[PDB]
C-alpha cells in the first residue's frame, strides 16, 4: 500500500499485531519522519488517494487496530485530522472499545472540525445505547471546543428534558 | 503555646492585622524553639492551611511559607502532604496559589514526586473547558517554569513548552496572564526563549496580514467577537519585552524587527480614515456596532503605546525614530481628547488621566530623563522636537501617574519587573528627582504635585525599611532632609 509504502520508507515500519510500530517513539522524531513521507510519496493527489485507501485499509485490519491502542502521527497531520475522525466513526458502531476510543478523544487537539463532530457524536448517542450514549455525553466538557458551546448546550438541555432517563 | 496561637490566629479574622502578626510570630518562634513539636505543627497548620477555602487565607500562606523558609526539609519530614495538598487547589486563586507554590518551591525542586503529581493535575487543570478557575492553572504553571532550574534533564522542557501553548486558543481574559508572565520565565534559558519566540511569532503572524501600502495591518476585527477574545497591546508589550531580553543575551529576530518596523511604518502611513473608526459619529455605548469600534479604539490606543517603547530602545539619538516616536503619538491622541474612549460623559479622570497604560516602569522613567535634564550636544534635537509636544509633555508623565497608583493601591504592577520591589524601589529612587525639579522649574506642573505627593505615599506605607535608602537617593539626618 501508498501508505504501507511510504510507512516502511520513512516513519514506522509496517507493525503486525499489537506489537510497537518500528519509529522512534517520540512526537518529533516519528512525526516529522511521517509528515516527510506524506509529502514524499502520497504527494501526487492520486498517489495521495491510494495512500487514504491503504490506510483505510490498515485501519480496518484488526492487527493494526490493536496496535493502535505511525497512526498517532498521521492523524496528528491536518490532512489526516478527517480522515482519522472518519475513521473513528465508522468504527464507533462496529467497535471496552467505545469506551477506549471516548477515552483516546478525551484531551485530544483541535479537529479539521468546530461544530460537526459534535453533531455526530450526539447522533451517536442518540442511537447508541445507554453506557455508550452516556459515555459520549460525559465527553462533551472535553469535546466543547468552544465551537458550539451555546447551541450544543441548548441542544443538550432539550435532549435532557427528553432524556429523562439519561439525565444523570 | 500552640493552642494559643491556632486560636490566635482564627480570632486575628488595625486590632485585627496586630493580632495576626502576634499570632504568626508566636508560631514562628515556637517552630524555631520547638523541635519535638516541628512535625506535629506542620501537619496541625498543613490541615489548617486547607481549612479556608471561602474565606481568605493569605496569613495561613504567610505563616507556611515562613516556617517552610525556616525549616526546608521539615514538610521533606511530613511526606504523603506534598500529593495530598493539591485536593482543591484550583478553586480560589486569590494570589494565594502563587504564594503556597512559592513557598513550597524548594520541596519540588528537591522533591521529584511532587513534580510528578503536579504535572498530572496540570492536565485536568489546563483541560477544565470552563473558565471560572483555569486562570490560577495557568499562572501556577507560569510560576514553576521558573520555579524548575535551566541549567544545560532538558527533556522535561521540551515536553512541557506545548503544554500552554495548547491552551493559547483560550479566553482573552485567560489569554492575558501569560503575556505578562512570560517575560519572568525568558530570562532562565536559552532554548526555551526560541520557542517561546517562534510561538509568539505564530500568534502575531495570525493576526499581522502583511502588505504595502495598504489598509492597517492589525485586524482589528479579529478580537470583536460581543466580547474579545484576543487582547492586542499586552502580546505586543510582551513581544517587545522578549526580543529586548533576546537581543541582550546574545530567522524569526529578523521578522521580528521587520514586523515591527513594518507596522510602526504602516501606522504613520496612515490614519483614522485607513482604520475602521473615520468619523467622530461612527461608535455609540450600548451599540453592537458601537461596543465593537468602542473595543477597536481600546486596543488601537494601545497599540500605539507599545511602539512608542520600542523605537525609543532602537532610536537611540535618532531624530527619524523620534519623528516617528512623534508622529505616532499624534494618531494616539487623534482618538483621544475628542473620542477618547468614546466619550465618557461622567467627568471622571479614569486611570490618572487615561486608560491603563502599556510601558515598562524602565522606560517611562528613562523618557523622563530624556525629556526633562536630558541636555547634551550629544542628542540630535529630538528631544526639542519633542518638548515642541505639549500634548506629549502631558502624557509623558501621565502614564507615570496612574502607574504610581497602581503600586499605591495594589502592592504589584504592570510591566517588567512590576512586583520586584527592590527593581521598583530603585526606579521609584530615580523618577522623583525630574518630577521635583520640572516643577521647580517654574498645567504641566500640576501633574508633578500629584506624582510626588503619591510617590511619598507609597514608599512611607510600603517601603517601610527601605527608606534610608530613599533619603541617600533624595539627594541618620531623616528630619534634617525632610524639613529642607
Amino acid at each position: 500500500g501508498v501508505f504501507e509504502e511510504l510507512l516502511r520508507t520513512s516513519g514506522i515500519i509496517l507493525k503486525v499485531g499489537e506489537g510497537q510500530n518500528e519509529i522512534a517513539v517520540d512526537q518529533t522524531a516519528f512525526q516529522k519522519k511521517l509528515r516527510v513521507a506524506l509529502e514524499k510519496h502520497p504527494s501526487y493527489p492520486g498517489v495521495v488517494n491510494e495512500f487514504i485507501s491503504g490506510l483505510e485499509s490498515h485501519i480496518k485490519d484488526r492487527s493494526q487496530f490493536k496496535n493502535c491502542l505511525l497512526i498517532k502521527l498521521l492523524l496528528g497531520i491536518k490532512i489526516l485530522q478527517p480522515a482519522v475522525v472518519t475513521l473513528l466513526l465508522e468504527k464507533i458502531p462496529e467497535f471496552n472499545f467505545p469506551r477506549l476510543i471516548v477515552n483516546q478523544f478525551k484531551w485530544l487537539d483541535g479537529l479539521l472540525d468546530s461544530q460537526d463532530l459534535v453533531k455526530k457524536l450526539m447522533q451517536m448517542l442518540s442511537v447508541s445505547p445507554v453506557p455508550i450514549q452516556h459515555d459520549i455525553i460525559t465527553s462533551l466538557p472535553e469535546i466543547l471546543e468552544d465551537s458550539q458551546q451555546n447551541e450544543v448546550a441548548r441542544e443538550l438541555s432539550c435532549l435532557l428534558k427528553q432524556g429523562r432517563r439519561l439525565t444523570v | 503555646l500552640v493552642d494559643l496561637g491556632f486560636s490566635l490566629m482564627e480570632s486575628y479574622e488595625m486590632p485585627a492585622q496586630q493580632a495576626c502578626k502576634l499570632g504568626a510570630s508566636i508560631l514562628l518562634e515556637t517552630f524555631k524553639v520547638h523541635e519535638p513539636i516541628r512535625s506535629d505543627i506542620l501537619e496541625q497548620v498543613l490541615n489548617r492551611v486547607l481549612t479556608k477555602a471561602a474565606s481568605p487565607v493569605s496569613h495561613f500562606i504567610d505563616l507556611l511559607s515562613n516556617i517552610v523558609v525556616s525549616a526546608p526539609l521539615v514538610l521533606q519530614n511530613s511526606s504523603s502532604r506534598v500529593t495530598e495538598t493539591f485536593d482543591n487547589l484550583s478553586f480560589l486563586p486569590i494570589d494565594t496559589v502563587q504564594g503556597l507554590l512559592r513557598a513550597v518551591q524548594p520541596l519540588l525542586k528537591v522533591s521529584m514526586s511532587v513534580r510528578d503529581s503536579l504535572i498530572l493535575v496540570l492536565q485536568k487543570a489546563i483541560f477544565s473547558r470552563q473558565l471560572d478557575a483555569r486562570k490560577a492553572a495557568v499562572a501556577g504553571f507560569l510560576l514553576l517554569l521558573r520555579n524548575f532550574k535551566i541549567l544545560g534533564n532538558e527533556a522535561f522542557c521540551l515536553e512541557i513548552l506545548g503544554s500552554l501553548r495548547r491552551c493559547l486558543s483560550q479566553q482573552a481574559d485567560v489569554r492575558l496572564m501569560l503575556y505578562e508572565g512570560f517575560y519572568d520565565v525568558l530570562r532562565r534559558n536559552s532554548q526555551l526563549a526560541s520557542s517561546i519566540m517562534e510561538t509568539l511569532l505564530s500568534q502575531i503572524k495570525q493576526y499581522y496580514l502583511p502588505q504595502q501600502d495598504l489598509l492597517p495591518p492589525l485586524k482589528l476585527e479579529g478580537c470583536i467577537m460581543i466580547f474579545l477574545q484576543e487582547p492586542l497591546a499586552h502580546l505586543l508589550c510582551c513581544i517587545q519585552h522578549c526580543l529586548a531580553w533576546y537581543k541582550s543575551t546574545v530567522g524569526f529576530e529578523q521578522n521580528f524587527e521587520e514586523m515591527l518596523e513594518s507596522v510602526t511604518r504602516r501606522m504613520i502611513k496612515s490614519e483614522l480614515e485607513d482604520f475602521e473608526l473615520d468619523k467622530s459619529a461612527d461608535f455609540s455605548p450600548s451599540s453592537g456596532v458601537g461596543v465593537k469600534n468602542n473595543i477597536y479604539a481600546i486596543q488601537v490606543m494601545g497599540i500605539c503605546e507599545v511602539l512608542i517603547e520600542y523605537n525609543f530602545k532602537i532610536g537611540n539619538f535618532s531624530k527619524n525614530k523620534f519623528e516617528d516616536v512623534l508622529g505616532l503619538f499624534t494618531c494616539y491622541n487623534k482618538l483621544s481628547e475628542i473620542l477618547k474612549e468614546k466619550a465618557g460623559k461622567n467627568k471622571s479622570t479614569l486611570g490618572n488621566r487615561i486608560a491603563r497604560s502599556f510601558l515598562s516602569m524602565g522606560f517611562v522613567s528613562t523618557l523622563l530623563t530624556a525629556l526633562f535634564r536630558d541636555n547634551a550636544q550629544s542628542h540630535e534635537e529630538s528631544l526639542a522636537v519633542l518638548r515642541s509636544s505639549t500634548e506629549f509633555m502631558r502624557y509623558a508623565v501621565s502614564v507615570a501617574l496612574q502607574k504610581v497608583q497602581q503600586l499605591e493601591e495594589m502592592g504589584q504592577t504592570d510591566g517588567p519587573d512590576g512586583q520586584n520591589p527592590e527593581k521598583m524601589f530603585q526606579n521609584l529612587c530615580k523618577i522623583t528627582r525630574v518630577l521635583l525639579w520640572r516643577y521647580t522649574s517654574i498645567s504641566i506642573s500640576l501633574l508633578c504635585l500629584e506624582g510626588l505627593l503619591r510617590i511619598f505615599n507609597t514608599m512611607q506605607q510600603l517601603y517601610a525599611a527601605r527608606i534610608p535608602q530613599f533619603l541617600q537617593a533624595l539627594d541618620i539626618n531623616v528630619t534634617e532632609k525632610a524639613a529642607f
